[PDB]
């Protein structure tokens, strides 16, 4: 990694959405939605080739 | 309708709205970008300048948090940990060694 | 909470249930929950080892 930064999911500016948002992302990462999420799209063929 | 869409930021976005409550309505950007500042006018680009003409509500998307964008838009907090990193072609070919015993 | 003193600059991760109650920046590390267990020992291959 050349540098680390991040997906926010994006509001105008004073939106009452951003909290609101802010606390659902760490509970559905509290809980592991987002590791299953993730585990689900970014699974595939994963390569034999090398072994 | 909102129906024919799929993937992981899709997957969650159903999951925001079965915590908060709504019903979300999901409109690609017409422009095709996603933001940037241009040198000449000061305006924008796509996905921001939605955000910033009020345009829209949220912008649920591979949107990442920079210096720049969030001077105007307000970002929530990451729900996926990336850094810019190089793609290229794995090496298909055989080093030598021609002794090897 | 009761107003002592402005920041918190410390090891302070960013939890659900912290969240709720105070408010945090955007991070400036990244964590994980990990073990920290031993490494094994040594074999020693010997010079006799055959
Ligand atoms: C053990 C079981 C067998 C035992 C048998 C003997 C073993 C011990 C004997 C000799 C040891 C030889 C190894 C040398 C050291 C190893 C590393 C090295 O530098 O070698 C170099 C090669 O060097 C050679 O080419 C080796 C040639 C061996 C010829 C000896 C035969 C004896 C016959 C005599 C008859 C006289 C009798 C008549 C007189 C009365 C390394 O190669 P490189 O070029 O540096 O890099 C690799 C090239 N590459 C980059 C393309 C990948
Ligand atoms: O762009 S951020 O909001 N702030 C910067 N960082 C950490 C410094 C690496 C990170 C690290 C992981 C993220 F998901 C987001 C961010």
């Amino acid at each position: 990694l050349i540098d680390s930064k991040g997906y926010g999911v994006g509001t105008p500016m004073g939106s009452p959405y951003r909290d609101k948002i802010t606390i659902a992302i760490l509970q559905l990462q509290e809980e592991g939605k987002l590791h299953m999420m993730k585990e689900k799209w970014w699974r595939g063929n994963g390569c034999p080739e090398e072994e | 309708g909102n129906d024919r869409f799929e993937g992981y930021c899709i997957d969650l976005l159903r999951e925001l709205s079965t915590i908060l409550g709504f019903t979300y309505e999901i409109r690609l950007v017409e422009d095709g970008k996603y933001g940037a500042q241009d040198d000449v006018n000061g305006q924008w680009n796509g996905m921001v300048r939605e955000l910033i003409d009020h345009k829209a509500d949220l912008a649920v998307a591979p949107l990442a948090i920079t210096y720049v964008r969030e001077k105007v838009i307000d970002f929530s907090k990451p729900f996926m940990t990336l850094g810019i990193s190089i793609l290229y072609r794995k090496p298909n070919g055989t080093n030598p060694g021609v002794f090897s015993f």
